[PDB]
RNA sequence: CUUGACACUGAACAUAUGUUCUAACGUUGACCCGUAAUCCGGGUUGCGGACAGUGUCUGGUGGGUAGUUUGACUGGGGCGG
RNA sequence: GGCGAGGCCGAAAGGCGUAGUCGAUGGGAAACAGGUUAAUAUUCCUGUACUUGGUGUUACUGCGAAGGGGGGACGGAGAAG
RNA sequence: UUGUAUAAUGGGUCAGCGACUUAUAUUCUGUAGCAAGGUUAACCGAAUAGGGGAGCCGAAGGGAAACCGAGUCUUAACUGGGCGUUAAGUUGCAGGGUAUAGACCCGAAACCCGGUGAUCUAGCCAUGGGCAGGUUGAAGGUUGGGUAACACUAACUGGAGGACCGAACCGACUAAUGUUGAAAAAUUAGCGGAUGACUUGUGGCUGGGGGUGAAAGGCCAAUCAAACCGGGAGAUAGCUGGU
RNA sequence: GGGUGACAGCCCCGUACACAAAAAUGCACAUGCUGUGAGCUCGAUGAGUAGGGCGGGACACGUGGUAUCCUGUCUGAAUAU
RNA sequence: UAAGGUGAUAUGAACCGUUAUAACCGGCGAUUUCCGAAUGGGGAAACCCAGUGUGUUUCGACACACUAUCAUUAACUGAAUCCAUAGGUUAAUGAGGCGAACCGGGGGAACUGAAACAUCUAAGUACCCCGAGGAAAAGAAAUCAACCGAGAUUCCCCCAGU
């Protein structure tokens, strides 16, 4: 499936 | 509706005649209780 | 069912047309009523769901000849 | 941790088996489809 | 959901309205029968009663639900123009 | 809770439901100790028991239900013998 | 792409597969036949022959039309003017383009239709089980004082509570570890409830614009601002990649 | 057409052709039984129907100047002059 | 029809047969457990439990047959209710379920196209349901035509992308 800190929102969403 | 009376009601007409009644009259009152027969022929 | 037992009547389907004649499915109801009728024959009331234009083929023809018509297409009553 | 399936072959038997499969008409149209595949196993029974 | 018209839906009387009646119709009142049965059907009676309810047509209301729209330019987009 | 003869209802398929008939997680008769096999035993063996039903003799005798009654038949907590 | 060594995209490499096709109609070109003509379709024929000329295109145009016709229309009429006469077509085969079909290939999020799902979880219904141990001491009661009778009070008794401390059991507040883990949500050390609006076993019921929800758009089989499965379906894609 | 130790007209199975059915059955005839009635004369000519009002649907025809068909509701003829 | 044969992986053992009961092929028959429309009741398919009637026993029991529902017809019986009806019992006949497509009918979308979208299209398509057949449906003018005529229905090519 995918990795968790793909589907992590704090890491993903780091340059907003 | 036209009917033919065997009886006397004295409302509207004599024994043995010929008149125009309402349908549900016809239908509901004199046939199921005699008194009236439709003009068939 | 919504069936008239004298003549048959079904429901049957349409559209509801408005202004912008938007259609949208709807369906036509016969005017369906179960009435008494009184035969002579039998000296009896038997209940029908009849319409209101099978009461007037009643009224008309008389309901010896449909309830022959009836028992011949085989439906109870 | 407690997983989606938890077995029980009353509750199996009476939920996909035969006769449910026979006692709904749709069930009847899944066995129709299984036999028309040719499928070894039609219901959960075998 | 609601309003009216026509149908199922009838009869007298008084000035469309009002009063009165039973036979359509309703009864999720009582009793009897099918019947070993709180469904259903038939019968008698009682209470309503041409009212209610339903069908076709019809005006109102209707984010309860559905289908969609909500422009472009633009020293990034929106606001302004 | 399910299915459901007739039945009531619904464009068709089907929805509900009476008589019934299924459905335990509950109610309903009766076995214990010792020993044994590589692997079974309240099941085999030894010892001692118990239950229900059919048949046949003996004695007395009003028996019989799909019906009436009793019973089965029921909570939480606590305290002590 | 204005522009890539670009630190912009794609590719670990090999081998096999992978993207302008097909049918019908129409216009243009080349070529072949016949030529003011060309050619048949369905069908008959055992017949790739032959029959079949039903039709279609062309040899005549102008006008909205009647109508006129190498003319016609406009206008009451043109010195006029517009469109025409002043240039050979047609039927195959091959090709370019177009049109309808998926139309060069792969790719959505989504919409609809019919079913399979409450063995996980949410709620409810039926019927069974579980909660070591230790505290606190409500109402009520008995005796005594007290009152005209109550009221009030002391001791003994009693055993209330969505009561208290704490294992089972239920949960999940903090920290570290782990994060290609021992584990697609746990371990360790502490933490909250623990006779109740508790928890649990077996079985049943509620179905997708629907259920259930002490309400977080939460849960409905590791999936939820509308499940999963098959179908309309090769949806559509003015977008990206490849050719 | 296939096979035979490599490519077969003449090695094998086959092919063209000519035959074959005790039993069951298909078809086209002919023929019994059962059921059915033809020929001639006179008479009759499908009524809640056609049509109409309202709402829809089908016709290539989207209510348009809209013919025609079907009918959910309400009515309703002529009938061979 | 035959000198070979007892199906295959798959040998082996024991055999059968060689001029016609070996084996192989075809027609007709026989047997055909249990589930399944499942049909005696039930059921968690391939299982549990019977009722009735004959017949046999070694007295323990055993074998066979029938018993679903609905429709039509007939007989017998029969309520509230006096005749009758409703109902009940039996007998006979028929149906049910499965199957690729085609066919008639009852319901009936949306994505999509319109370069948005709502009338419109997609489309009476997909899909659901009912029924029938070897085909179905339609069919013998209350039809067209045009002052002349044709002569039921169905299917193909034109008319005409008019
Ligand atoms: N990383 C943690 C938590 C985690 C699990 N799944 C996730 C998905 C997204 C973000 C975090 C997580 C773990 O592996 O257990
Ligand atoms: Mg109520
Ligand atoms: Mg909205
Ligand atoms: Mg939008
Ligand atoms: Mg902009
Ligand atoms: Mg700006
Ligand atoms: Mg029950
Ligand atoms: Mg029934
Ligand atoms: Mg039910
Ligand atoms: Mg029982
Ligand atoms: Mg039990
Ligand atoms: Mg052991
Ligand atoms: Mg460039
Ligand atoms: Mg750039
Ligand atoms: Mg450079
Ligand atoms: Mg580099
Ligand atoms: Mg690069
Ligand atoms: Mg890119
Ligand atoms: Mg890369
Ligand atoms: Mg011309
Ligand atoms: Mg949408
Ligand atoms: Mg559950
Ligand atoms: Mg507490
Ligand atoms: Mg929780
Ligand atoms: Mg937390
Ligand atoms: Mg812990
Ligand atoms: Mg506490
Ligand atoms: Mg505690
Ligand atoms: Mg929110
Ligand atoms: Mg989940
Ligand atoms: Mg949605
Ligand atoms: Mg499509
Ligand atoms: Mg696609
Ligand atoms: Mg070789
Ligand atoms: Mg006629
Ligand atoms: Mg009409
Ligand atoms: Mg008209
Ligand atoms: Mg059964
Ligand atoms: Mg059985
Ligand atoms: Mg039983
Ligand atoms: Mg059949
Ligand atoms: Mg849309
Ligand atoms: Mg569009
Ligand atoms: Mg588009
Ligand atoms: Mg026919
Ligand atoms: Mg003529």
């Amino acid at each position: 499936t995918s990795k968790w800190f793909n589907i992590d929102n704090k890491i993903v969403d780091h340059r907003p | 509706m036209q009917v033919i009376l065997l009886d006397k009601v004295a409302n509207l007409g004599s024994l043995g005649d010929q008149v125009n009644v309402k349908a549900g009259y016809a239908r509901n009152f004199l046939v199921p209780q005699g008194k009236a027969v439709p003009a068939t022929k | 069912s919504r069936v008239c037992q004298v003549t048959g009547k079904r429901p049957v389907t349409g559209n509801n047309r408005s202004h912008a004649l938007n259609a949208t499915k709807r369906r036509f109801l016969p005017n369906l009523h179960s009435h008494r009728f009184w035969v002579e024959s039998e000296k009896r009331f038997v209940t029908l769901r009849v319409s209101a234009k099978g009461m007037r083929v009643i009224d008309k023809k008389g309901i010896d000849t449909v309830l022959a018509e009836l028992r011949a297409r085989g439906e109870k009553y | 941790m407690k997983r989606t399936f938890q077995p029980s072959v009353l509750k199996r038997n009476r939920s996909h088996g035969f006769r449910a499969r026979m006692a709904t008409k749709n069930g009847r149209q899944v066995l129709a489809r299984r036999r028309a595949k040719g499928r070894a196993r039609l219901t959960v029974s075998k």
